[PDB]
């Protein structure tokens, strides 16, 4: 910014769109610093009741692996459901 | 003291504290490099700027190299320098006479206040290096002056150890690089057509190891030690064969020294480093001495290196692209006189 | 209470798509204008 | 015992490998020596080839063997091929390192454990 | 606690049948973790039959290989577990067919069935030693060209035995026994309480 | 078709080891103790192997402890004490096993804290 | 939800007008010309360059920066040698060694961050329970030598009474954050 | 010399490393600057030094002072508390 | 009809029922020496017969990409012949007889 | 075939990269990239370092999208501890990640031109990158290797002001995207440069494992992003930039549009971030609050030993995948009961990627391999780990 209008013209011009509107050098409009104090709250777990961590621990409740086919009519299955074709944009589906 | 701890590599501890005063030498960088493997701690009094310094600083391990500002006409930066070392060695040498030292000063008066000052420390042992054949009355003001310095060195640090190496044969050496350089003269000058001046040459490390080893031993007390080689040579095959593995042609003439002392005396002029010295050309042609006299490698635990075996590694620089694939075994080798 | 959130009743919007705009002389006049400086030229 | 074989049924065809690996280095060391400007002796290179082929002559095993040159196959291709240069080569010669005394009174002069 | 979905540890729990049904002659066990992803196990030898099936069975596509890997289990016998991880794009989902192999005891190579398993096949010789017969050119990738051992396997030391450094003497980076100036702290982490029965 | 070898499998060829930690390194196979310090037993369960110690010097600049052995922080875990020695077998590291030694069955009962005469 | 980039939806057959537009577009270079007017236009725009020495860049306060140990108020060393600094370090940077001060408070006889081997993570800012040793804003520590790199106790506790300042207020900014 | 009479013997060579360089150390010591605190009189058997600035300072802690002959000193600040 | 598939490579096949009839009826056939009761004969020849009982059924090729999605009819077609190609390998093979080897104990005891 | 390596130092070789090129004249017949100039022991040093004090490893394998990396380690370890980070933190991973998406695809976009020779795209975008690292260190306080998403939740709340700036660049950044969009789109000499040059068939990129914008761009439909949406990316709407063709443009294309499509999804995440708590409530496996660890004991035992000792996550193994920039990048994480992993096996777009460059670049010139590596977006971190 700080461009002599003429300066701005010749510039919006040569590159073909409004560079000033939106221009890259930051000015006043960036954060202030020093933003105001932050009181961050606190999630869940802190209760003071019924908040036994045995309730809340997936940690270690976890398993080991399931077992198939271990080595000490039937209709076919597939990994998967097969995948379902993605759909073209609407906003912008060619460019 | 410190007792050794370590497997022998680097980042371990030899005890051994030593200040070396001329590192930065061809002679030194490699003293530096053992010291350094083995993890001794090594002081390297420098002169001139960081930048020329920077090669050492790789060498040795982190805090074992420290380099310390000193000039040799104060005596006080000398005296800081041995203030903590054990082991002082001394590689101060030059071969031009330059406008502010003398081969005096750069041979016996500063080898002296050094030793001087090391032995005011208590270092345990100093190690002086003087050229071999060093006669007090020898041609060459340098080997002279040398002379003249190990024994003055002895009365201010006695049983002061004072290994006395011959002309060195390493990469960044004189002795062979100077000799393939003759390229640039068409002709190669060669006194008495390079004949009865027989010289044996001695890498650079075998010397190196022979020095470090003294510092760790105690056999070595008021030793002179003569590091030489292992073969002697006319200097008409070596600098053939240097020639040789150069691969650039050899053209011994013949030229009275009377008037080649005077071609020293002019390069000798040059403002920046004279190439030859007449102190030089004199040594050059000084006939190697013989070899009576305490052993120095393999008496020191080092077995001496052929010349012909790292020769291709010095003299491939001089080479052109048309040669540099060739190998050893293509060139030919030369031939020692036992004479 | 006081956390880093969107303001009261969301952001305003903001443009993704491509904006390159196309702007120039059509074609045909463009050729004329070359055209006419070389016929005028070799006048 | 009952093991599967890699690739050679018997110590004896696996020999017959070693033997073509071996071949394949000797007749390798020499241009290595030059394409690599390496500073050793085509005779001294032959010989550490050797030295390894031997370090490992004790073993027995068909199956270890046969790894042994898929593996020594595979250097040779990298320093004939030319991946690995000369501070790779140089290397098996152990240049630089100080040689270590095996002598029992050597090593009570100098370390806590031998 | 994270949530869990039952309707995929059913639906691949029936794959698992199907494909050990399909391949009875190498599929050893077939389980579904509890976090719902599928891992038939097959004898070393099936591992071409296997992979081939999945890669083209008009009922279980598996077209791309997300990864081969080799944990090194030492205690094990058949020291490395090669793990292949393998993704359908038509049915979305991803399963994953381990296999066993000792030091000595090759595998079998699957560039054949996808030939995304050049490089990671070459990548676990050179950090595991296990070896794929039938690979195109299997040579080490990711260690030095002069490297001696196989790094990620759990007998070799982190450190490793050797170390590089610019030698003067020589002129050229020399290998010398790894010396370290402080060695790596072995801290013991492992709390002598269990958690849960697991 | 397979092949027979009664060659105790040894790849100390193979593993890639410097012939100077094969040769001169003794490894340990022990059930770890519990530091009397805890009462947990969770770490007195697997087998370990663990090579004998080796230099640790301290280090000029710093003062930090260096350690010129590589197989020095390598403890590997393995479930059974057959396990274990085979491992050493084929790596061809020497090993000198110690038997597992479980604490004894102890008789106590609340009662006898309040005997007649103890 | 999917979107084809490059693909022609259909084949607009050449009517002579547009043949001349693309013929014109290949002749006269019509879109390379477009392009220059793009770099033309910023070469009009302010540089976003900052004089460095004089002006620096904006770094807010939890930036982690250079290490230091800070000190209570009173001036006891703020550290209590728990070492779980040393056991949370991803590098194993930190080494610590202690012992009971002549006081009988605990302290660490040796406290030496090896900046080289850190690698500025900001866990040990996290870790410390008296929150000893902290993530300094100073980046600029540059050092000719290795040696200065690795640091003891006395320059960290140095590096904190300098900056100890600044320290405050950033960390005073960001505690209610953590 | 530094907090813990750190001082490099008349014979170390370490002492090179000080060379031509200064050896780091901070004339502010610990072990005095705490001394210099006086010790805080409470009124009540236990109280708590919470490190000075609740979360901006140490884990809190709770002193009993009811020895009257010492006096209760935080394992953290080093502060003295007496009743 | 269609001008191309989305997939790069793959090229638009004119007569794409009848391709994929000849695929379908050729795998039917080739399953028909697997052993009777071989579980890959009996699954495959499952799916195989659905896909062409719809491949005839349907004569409007965007309503059979439906019926048996496969998303573009092409691809089907690669999926056919792959199916047809492993059918041969599996016949080779030999799949269907039982476990190769045991693990060795303790192989898949994870927790270790 | 005069063997020519293209050597490291090199600028096009993105520093660590010895391509032994055969060229048959200046058509290249073969390539054998010989990656490994940047393997670090990842893997192995990672089995000796605990859940958390691993994380920092994985910012640093793709160094261009460190927190989308470290969203894949935090989603495996979390799933071995069936833990669920809490609702406004798994919004952050999906503000933060496609911050990364944009940073990586500037990346990716403006380097290939600087190898290709375009040096003014690099220089606009990269102001644009230091004001979306600044995003990174204002709430982390590292520009770049921030540690902020942790194995379980993020680490900090985001600082008051954020939210804030990041609409004030996405409302801007756009236009930026449209002038390089301008000045290396239509230029005969990129679409010449790009157009045609390493074209990959459909079925081809399947079977190399391709897995990433390389499968997309030759029009495969594929993004694990909404396919198998992790973290919430089932409440995001977003369109994949499918291509048509495969060449090098279409490919760049792709890259241009993912990040406009990732403005979409920023622009969503700010207008709707839950009010929450950033990490999961239990102690156990994320550390207590500054507070809480000062004030009571039971939050001091599980600080000291979550710092000192680790998780501990259940034994099991996971291959946990999510959409990074480069492509699919996924972690199999083999767990013993330990705190400390017992295999970490990155599998890296790229690993895949850089094998597929002997194939694409196939009848090519020595100018075409610059762009066929510049069009995987090859990070040498991730593929030598
Ligand atoms: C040449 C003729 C003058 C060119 C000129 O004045 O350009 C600036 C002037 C304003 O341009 P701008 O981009 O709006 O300037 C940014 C601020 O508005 C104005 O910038 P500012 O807010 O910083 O204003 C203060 C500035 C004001 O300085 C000027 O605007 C005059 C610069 C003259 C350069 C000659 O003075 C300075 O900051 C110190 C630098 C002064 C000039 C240094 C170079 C002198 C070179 C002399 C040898 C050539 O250009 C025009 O009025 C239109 C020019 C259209 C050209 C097509
Ligand atoms: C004052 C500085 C002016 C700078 C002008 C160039 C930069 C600004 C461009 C702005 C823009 O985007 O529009 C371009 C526009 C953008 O158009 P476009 O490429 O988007 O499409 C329009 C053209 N059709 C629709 C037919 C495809 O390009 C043109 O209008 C055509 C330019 C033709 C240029 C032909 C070569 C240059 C001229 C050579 C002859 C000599 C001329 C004089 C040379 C100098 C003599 C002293
Ligand atoms: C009667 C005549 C009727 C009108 C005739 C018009 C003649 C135009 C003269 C130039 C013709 C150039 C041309 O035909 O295009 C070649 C090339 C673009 O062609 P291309 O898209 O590769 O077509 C492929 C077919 N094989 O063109 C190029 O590659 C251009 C590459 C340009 C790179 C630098 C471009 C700089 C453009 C700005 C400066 C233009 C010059 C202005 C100053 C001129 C002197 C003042
Ligand atoms: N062929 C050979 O090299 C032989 C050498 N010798 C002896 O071995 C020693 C080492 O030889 P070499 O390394 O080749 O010698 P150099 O020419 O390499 O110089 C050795 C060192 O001495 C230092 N030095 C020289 N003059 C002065 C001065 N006036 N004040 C302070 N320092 C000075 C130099 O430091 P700077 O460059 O910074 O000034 C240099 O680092 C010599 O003293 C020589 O007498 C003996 C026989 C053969
Ligand atoms: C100069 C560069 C040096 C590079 C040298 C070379 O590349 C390195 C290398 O030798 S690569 C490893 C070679 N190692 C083998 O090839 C296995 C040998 N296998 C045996 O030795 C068996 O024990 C056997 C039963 C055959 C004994 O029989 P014999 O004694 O050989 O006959
Ligand atoms: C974006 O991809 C990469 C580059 O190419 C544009 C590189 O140049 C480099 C290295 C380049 C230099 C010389 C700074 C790296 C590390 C990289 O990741
Ligand atoms: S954590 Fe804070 S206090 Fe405990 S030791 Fe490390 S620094 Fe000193
Ligand atoms: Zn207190």
């Amino acid at each position: 910014a700080s461009a002599t209008r003429v300066i701005q013209k010749l510039r919006n011009w040569a590159s073909g769109q409004d560079l000033q509107a939106k221009l890259q050098l930051r000015y006043q409009e960036i954060a202030k610093r020093t933003q105001p104090p932050p009181k961050l709250p606190v999630g869940p777990s802190h209760k003071l009741s019924n908040n036994y961590y045995c309730t809340r621990d997936g940690r270690r409740e976890v398993v080991p692996p399931s077992i198939i086919m271990s080595s000490q009519e039937k209709k076919a299955v597939t990994p998967a459901p097969p995948m379902k074709r993605w759909e073209l944009s609407k906003d912008q589906p060619y460019l | 003291a410190v007792i050794p701890h370590g497997k022998g590599g680097r980042s371990s501890v030899s005890g051994v504290v030593a200040t070396v005063f001329g590192a930065t030498g061809f002679l030194g960088r490699y003293v530096v490099n053992h010291l350094g493997r083995m993890g001794s701690q090594v002081i390297i009094p420098y002169r001139c700027d960081v930048y020329d310094i920077m090669h050492l600083r790789l060498m040795g391990d982190l805090g074992q190299l420290t380099f310390l500002e000193w000039d040799a006409r104060d005596k006080d930066s000398i005296r800081k320098a041995v203030q903590h070392s054990n082991v002082v060695i001394n590689l101060i040498g030059r071969e031009w006479e330059t406008r502010n030292f003398d081969f005096e000063d750069v041979f016996v008066n500063i080898p002296r206040a050094i030793a001087q000052a090391s032995k005011e420390a208590g270092v345990e042992r100093f190690i002086h290096v003087s050229h071999l054949n060093a006669s007090m009355k020898s041609s060459s003001k340098s080997l002279r002056s040398k002379a003249v310095g190990e024994k003055e060195v002895r009365s201010v640090f006695p049983e002061a150890i004072i290994i006395r190496p011959s002309d060195i044969f390493g990469r960044e050496d004189r002795f062979l690089n100077h000799f393939a350089n003759y390229r640039w003269f068409l002709a190669v000058p060669l006194v008495s057509l390079g004949f009865k001046t027989v010289k044996q040459p001695v890498y650079v490390a075998d010397v190196s190891k022979g020095i470090v080893n003294a510092t760790k031993d105690p056999d070595a007390v008021g030793k002179t030690f003569a590091f030489t080689g292992p073969n002697r040579y006319l200097l008409f095959h070596l600098v053939k064969y240097i020639f040789g593995m150069t691969h650039r042609t050899f053209i011994p003439y013949p030229l009275p020294l009377f008037v080649y002392s005077w071609i020293g005396k002019l390069f000798g002029l040059s403002p920046f480093e004279p190439w030859t010295t007449k102190d030089k050309v004199e040594r050059i042609h000084i006939s190697d001495v013989m070899p009576t006299d305490l052993p120095g490698l393999e008496d020191l635990g080092v077995q001496p290196t052929p010349l012909e075996l790292k020769s291709i590694e010095v003299l491939r620089r001089h080479r052109t692209y048309r040669w540099l694939s060739s190998e050893i075994e293509e060139t030919k080798p030369a031939k020692t006189v036992n004479y | 209470v006081k956390q880093d959130m969107p303001p009261p009743g969301g952001y305003g919007p903001i443009d993704y798509k491509r904006n390159l705009p196309r702007r120039g002389l059509s074609g045909y006049s463009m050729f004329a204008v070359g055209i006419g400086a070389l016929i005028f030229g070799y006048w | 015992t009952s093991v599967k074989p890699i690739f050679s049924r018997d110590l004896n065809e696996a020999k017959r490998r070693v033997r073509e690996l071996y071949r394949a280095w000797y007749r390798e060391v020499p241009n290595t020596v030059h394409l690599m400007q390496l500073d050793i002796t085509v005779k001294q290179g032959r010989d550490k080839v050797r030295e390894m082929f031997m370090k490992n002559a004790h073993v027995t095993d068909p199956r270890v063997v046969d790894l042994l040159v898929i593996k020594g196959k595979m250097e040779l291709q990298e320093t004939i091929k030319v991946w690995k240069q000369r501070t790779h080569v140089m290397r098996f010669f152990h240049e630089t390192e100080t040689p270590r005394p095996k002598d029992f009174l050597s090593k009570f002069y100098m370390g806590h454990d031998p | 606690v994270r949530p869990r979905s039952d309707v995929t540890h059913k639906q691949l729990s029936a794959f698992g049948e199907y494909v050990a049904e399909i391949l009875p002659k190498y599929v050893q066990q077939v389980q579904v973790s509890c976090l719902d992803e599928l891992e038939i196990c097959i004898h070393p030898d099936g591992v071409i039959p296997t992979l081939t099936f999945l890669r083209d069975h008009t009922n279980a596509q598996f077209k791309s290989l997300a990864d081969l890997t080799a944990v090194d289990v030492p205690t094990r016998q058949n020291r490395f577990e090669i793990v292949y991880n393998l993704l359908s794009l038509r049915f979305n989902s991803r399963i994953r067919v381990k296999t066993y192999a000792d030091e000595l005891t090759p595998i079998d190579s699957i560039v054949s069935v996808h030939i995304a398993a050049n490089w990671y096949e070459r990548e676990v010789w050179d950090m595991f030693g296990v070896f794929f017969f039938n690979h195109p050119d299997l040579r080490r990738i990711l260690t030095d060209y002069g490297f001696e051992g196989h790094p990620f396997r759990k007998d070799f030391p982190l450190t490793g035995y050797v170390e590089l450094r610019y030698d003067d003497e020589v002129k050229r980076v020399v290998a010398e026994p790894v010396e370290l100036a402080q060695e790596f702290r072995k801290f013991d982490l492992n709390s002598p309480w269990e958690a849960f029965p697991a | 078709q397979l092949i027979t070898v009664d060659e105790k499998l040894d790849i100390t060829t193979l593993t890639g080891v410097p012939e100077e930690h094969i040769k001169t390194r003794k490894v340990r196979i022990f059930v770890p103790a519990r530091n009397n310090m805890q009462s947990g037993v969770n770490n007195t369960k697997k087998w370990k192997m663990e090579f004998d110690t080796r230099e640790r010097w301290e280090n000029p600049l710093m003062g930090w402890a260096s350690t010129a052995d590589p197989l020095s922080n390598m403890v590997l875990t393995f479930s059974a004490k057959e396990d274990a020695i085979a491992f050493a077998e084929k790596n061809g590291w020497s090993y000198d096993v110690e038997e597992k030694k479980v604490p004894k069955p102890k008789s106590k009962s609340y009662g006898a804290n309040f005997s007649w005469n103890k | 939800t999917y979107k084809y980039v490059n693909k022609k939806e259909q084949e607009s057959e050449v009517d002579m007008k547009s043949a001349t537009d693309n013929a014109a577009r290949i002749l006269m270079w019509t879109e390379l010309i477009r392009g220059l007017g793009m770099t033309l236009s910023y070469l009009f725009r302010e540089p976003a360059t900052i004089n460095y020495p004089f002006e620096k860049g904006p770094l807010s306060p939890r930036f982690r920066g250079e290490h230091a140990l800070r000190r209570y108020p009173s001036g006891e060393e703020r550290c209590i040698a728990c070492k779980l600094c040393e056991a949370i370090c991803p590098a194993q940077a930190i080494t610590i060694e202690a012992e009971p001060r002549a006081d009988g408070s605990r302290r660490t006889t040796r406290y030496d961050i090896d900046m080289t081997k850190c690698i500025y993570c900001g866990f040990c800012q996290e870790a410390c329970p008296v929150d000893a040793i902290v993530e300094g804003p100073n980046f600029e520590f540059s050092t000719e030598t290795h040696e200065e790199l690795l640091y003891n106790k006395e320059k960290l506790l140095n590096n904190g009474d300098k900056w100890e300042a600044e320290i405050a207020a950033n960390i005073q900014a960001d505690y209610l954050y953590r | 010399i530094t907090h813990t009479g750190q001082v490099y013997d008349e014979k170390d060579y370490r002492r090179v490393r000080f060379v031509d360089r200064q050896k780091e150390v901070n004339e502010n010591f610990a072990i005095d600057l705490i001394a210099q605190q006086p010790v805080n009189e409470v009124e009540h058997r236990i109280i708590a030094c919470d490190g000075g600035g609740g979360a901006l300072g140490h884990p809190k802690v709770y002193i009993n002072l009811d020895k009257e002959t010492k006096t209760g000193t935080c394992g953290y600040c080093g502060l003295q508390f007496k009743q | 009809l269609k001008k191309t598939t989305g997939l790069v490579g793959l090229a638009v096949c004119d007569t794409p029922h009848e391709r994929l009839t000849i695929l379908y009826t050729k795998t039917l056939d080739i399953l028909k020496h697997f052993p009777k009761h071989a579980a890959y004969r009996k699954y495959t020849e499952q799916i195989t017969n659905e896909k062409l009982d719809m491949v005839k059924a349907e004569p409007d090729v965007k309503k059979l990409e439906a019926l048996l999605q496969g998303g573009e009819v092409e691809e089907v077609i690669l999926q056919a012949e792959k199916e047809l190609s492993l059918a041969r390998k599996m016949l080779k093979w030999k799949p269907w007889e039982p476990l190769v080897e045991e693990p060795p104990a303790n192989q898949w005891k994870w927790p270790i | 075939n005069m063997t020519l390596n293209f050597g490291p130092q090199h600028p096009a070789a993105h520093g660590v990269l010895r391509l032994v090129l055969e060229l048959s004249g200046e058509m290249v017949r073969k390539c054998d990239p010989h990656i490994g100039l940047l393997h670090r022991g990842t893997e192995k040093l990672i089995e000796y370092k605990t859940y958390l004090q691993a994380l920092p490893y994985f910012d640093r394998l793709d160094y261009v999208s460190m927190m989308c990396n470290e969203q894949a380690y935090s989603i495996a370890v979390e799933k071995l501890l069936n833990i669920q980070p809490p609702p406004r933190a798994q919004w952050i991973r999906v503000l933060f990640g496609e911050i990364t998406r944009i940073l990586n695809h500037i990346m990716a976009v403006t380097t290939h031109a600087l190898d290709i020779g375009a040096m003014t795209p690099f220089f606009w975008m990269f102001e644009e990158r230091e004001k979306m690292f600044e995003f990174y260190e204002r709430v982390s306080g590292a520009r770049m290797h921030a540690a902020y998403i942790r194995p379980g939740g993020v680490h900090q709340d985001l600082p008051l002001g954020l939210l804030d700036d990041i609409y004030e660049f996405s409302k801007n950044f756009s236009l930026r995207i449209d002038e390089v969009e301008e000045m290396l789109t239509n230029n005969r000499i990129w679409r010449n440069r790009t157009v045609d040059i390493g074209v990959v068939t459909a079925e081809d990129a399947l079977n190399y494992g391709f897995s990433g914008v390389m499968l997309r761009g030759s029009g495969i439909q594929w993004d694990l992003r909404k396919t198998q949406p992790y973290d919430v990316y089932d409440q995001v709407e977003f369109d994949v930039p499918i291509g048509s063709r495969g060449d090098c443009y279409d490919r760049y294309l792709c890259r241009v549009e993912e990040m406009r499509q990732s403005l979409r999804i920023i622009e969503q995440c700010l207008n709707k971030m839950p009010p929450g708590e950033i990490k999961v409530d239990d102690a156990k496996v994320s550390p207590p609050k500054r507070a809480e660890m000062k004030t009571s004991m039971e939050s001091l035992i599980h600080h000291f030993k979550l710092y000192t000792e680790g998780y501990q996550v259940p034994p099991g193994a996971t291959y946990t995948a999510i959409e990074a920039p480069k492509g699919e990048f996924g972690v199999y994480l083999v767990s013993d009961g330990s705190s400390r992993p017992y295999r970490c096996k990155i599998k890296a777009p790229g690993f895949a990627h850089l094998a597929g460059l002997d194939k694409m670049s196939k009848g090519h010139m020595l100018a075409d391999v610059v762009a066929i590596i510049g069009t995987q977006d090859i990070v040498f971190g991730e593929i030598d780990r």
